[PDB]
RNA sequence: GAAAGCGGCUCUCUGGCCUGUAACUGACACUGAGGCUCGAAAGCGUGGGGAGCAAACAGGAUUAGAUACCCUGGUAGUCCACGCCGUAAACGAUGAGUGCUAGAUGUAGGGAGCUAUAAGUUCUCUGUAUCGCAGCUAACGCAAUAAGCACUCCGCCUGGG
């Protein structure tokens, strides 16, 4: 629409000190089940607490590096000549898309509990390989085809 | 005749020499309009109010 | 194609000219890609056919377009209105296929007529400038009256 | 700032082909002619010069094709 | 065990067409051992005259010129296009010694008829 | 240049105007059916020349389909001497002759002054615009190179298919 109509803001964590704790609640939390959502998030820094026992931001922020790409895409046409001319949006939206990525693979895995397949992707996020880095290189390799800007 | 080179030109300086001066070469309008051949009554659509629109 | 909904909504249904409906929408199935749904919805009344209403709606997989149009004969409404569907697809060729369609202003004195140098006392008072942009009528050329800071009639004058 | 047609400068009538560049500053830098609009010419007096420039362009006294 | 040369002032024949571009580096009259095109690389599609693809096309044979071992460039550009400019700044900045970018686009004078209307 | 049309360059013989001019004829004027000539564009005849372009046709997209637009080509044909058709939006869908006259206006090339210690202006003629007095029409518009006001030569036109 026309304007920069305002967004909303949730508060950052005092427990493990990240706003993406409660934004991780903003993607795992479905049907407004915020207490179960915090049970999964606090249970996931508990998944850090068995595996490494370190700060949440090691696995959580290396995970953020895995799931925050550089580039995203856009449809831009001449009259049908859809040059996929790209953009590189800011870390609130990039972090938001990475939250879609961790809710994606840390949701849709046929394992035992939400903290068990989210133990597969928060613990494999502690293994910091595979699906996330490919889940951004799937757009990163396209940029050479996205070399055109407004040329023809 | 052709010096091809502005006075101690640099890369972007010769780029501005060829952009500016070779834009005032006229080296492109007759070519792009000479993409295709036209009827000679269209050659005087060329020789019409385009040039009169340029001056007057 | 996929599905119909044949509906004679005032008179009973008879599948000779309804089959003719089925064959001209057979020519919709000459101009089809996925004939997703149609619906016949027709209406004829009393008083020796002072109308002939017919309808078929067209939810195709991307576009939807209905047709509740008339003639005197219902047979002529099937004729001219399904031919209207043919010419509608003739309108829907390019509407379907051709998804490509292919500081100081560098200027002169803004005033027009020349004013003499005594009028520059009024010309400075004319528009509200301390100088007076006026081609001098008394003096041969251009003259202007400034405002000296002592408080008297000034003169911005090459003179 | 006058600089129109050079005719009042080389007043009059001479030659207009036995110069080298005195008449032939009508050249452009690319071996073609100065414009009749940038020069802004008196039309058939420009023809009185150009009707022998078209000779003197290509009389092997002048580069008729050039750039820069 | 093949014949090689060490020339220094090569002559860089680059033709920007209105769909593609050859990028060539040439001998003294000359002839080109280090040479390429855009279309040498597989940029066949809308990518045929993207100017940064033309930058790498004006980079690949440019760095292949050191097989011979030349650094100063005797540049000659012919023809315009939709990818010419970043190629121009490319070989102006391709580990080279840009001094003379020639402009040799040949000009007829109401010559042969082009092919017709469109 | 009546138009059709006419643009590398140089020669050959070649009309046609205008500016001045009464030197001179002394109305030789205007036209114009008939008849005659010229004349787009193709094509047709004979003989060449055969780059590039392109009817015809082929191949590839195109879509339901493509005998089309695009691309790849590619024949006739385009060019040269040499004969013909006589039909073109022939146009400006505005016949020819001459007279009249608000002006703002283009540009040629003369005639004259002109502005003088080199500058730069005014009148006059044919040209070709643009606006607009009057006049003007159904309106649109025309208007000094009148769609205004006159007369002589011609021509057309009679509701549509």
């Amino acid at each position: 629409r026309k304007n920069r109509a305002p967004k909303r803001e949730v508060l950052a964590d005092p427990m493990y000190n990240s706003i993406v704790v409660t934004r991780l609640i903003n993607r795992v939390m479905l049907d407004g089940k915020r207490g179960v959502a915090a049970q999964i998030v606090y249970g996931a820094f508990k998944q850090i607490e068995e595996a490494t026992g370190n700060n949440p931001l090691e696995v959580f922020e290396t995970a953020m590096e895995n799931i925050m790409p550089v580039l995203e895409v856009r449809a831009r046409r001449v009259g049908g000549s859809n040059y996929q001319v790209p953009v590189e949006v800011r870390p609130e939206r990039r972090t938001t898309l990475g939250l879609r990525w961790l809710v994606t693979i840390a949701r849709n895995r046929g394992e035992h509990t939400m903290q068990d397949r989210l133990a597969k992707e928060i613990l494999d996020a502690a293994n910091n390989t595979g699906a996330a880095v490919k889940k951004r290189e799937d757009t990163h390799k396209m940029a050479e085809a996205n070399r055109a800007f407004a040329h023809f | 005749s052709k010096t091809l080179v502005r006075k101690n030109e640099s890369l972007d300086d010769a780029l501005r020499r060829f952009k500016r001066s070779v834009t005032k070469a006229g080296t492109l309008q007759e070519l792009r309009k000479r993409e295709h051949y036209e009827k000679p009554s269209v050659k005087r659509k060329r020789k019409s109010e385009a040039a009169r629109k340029r001056k007057k | 194609m996929i599905k119909f909904n044949i509906r004679g909504e005032n008179v009973e249904v008879t599948d000779a000219i309804r089959a003719y409906v089925e064959d001209k929408i057979g020519k919709l199935d000459k101009y089809f890609n996925d004939g997703h749904e149609v619906t016949a919805y027709v209406n004829l009344k009393v008083y020796t056919e002072k109308r002939a209403k017919v309808e078929v709606t067209l939810p195709a997989k991307n576009v939807t377009l209905r047709a509740e149009d008339t003639s005197q004969d219902m047979y002529s409404s099937i004729d001219f209105v399904e031919e209207k569907l043919e010419r509608q697809i003739r309108k829907y060729k390019t509407r379907m296929n051709r998804k490509p369609r292919n500081d100081i202003v560098r200027t002169k004195h803004v005033a027009l007529k020349p004013m003499d140098a005594e009028e520059a006392v009024l010309q400075m008072d004319m528009l509200g400038h301390d100088f007076y942009v006026f081609t001098d009528a008394d003096s041969n050329g251009t003259h202007v009256v400034y405002r000296r800071t002592d408080g008297r009639y000034g003169l911005i004058e090459t003179e | 700032r006058k600089k129109v047609d050079f005719i009042a400068a080389n007043k009059i009538e001479v030659v207009d082909y036995k110069d080298t560049e005195l008449l032939k500053r009508f050249i452009s830098e690319r071996g073609k002619i100065l414009p009749r609009r940038v020069t802004g010419t008196s039309a058939k007096n420009q023809r009185k010069v150009v009707n022998a420039i078209k000779r003197a362009r290509v009389m092997a006294l002048l580069p008729f094709v050039a750039e820069d | 065990r093949r014949v090689k040369k060490n020339i220094e002032s090569g002559i860089v024949h680059i033709q920007s067409t209105f769909n593609n571009t050859i990028v060539m580096i040439t001998d003294v009259h000359g002839n080109a051992l280090a040479w390429s095109s855009a279309g040498a690389l597989g940029f066949k599609g809308s990518k045929k005259s993207t100017p940064f693809a033309a930058q790498m096309a004006s980079e690949a044979a440019a760095k292949a010129a050191q097989e011979q071992g030349l650094k100063t460039v005797s540049v000659t550009v012919k023809g315009p296009g939709s990818g010419r400019e970043s190629a121009i700044r490319a070989l102006a900045a391709a580990g080279l010694n840009v001094t003379s970018i020639s402009d040799v686009t040949p000009v007829p004078h109401n010559g042969a008829r082009p092919p017709k209307r469109r």
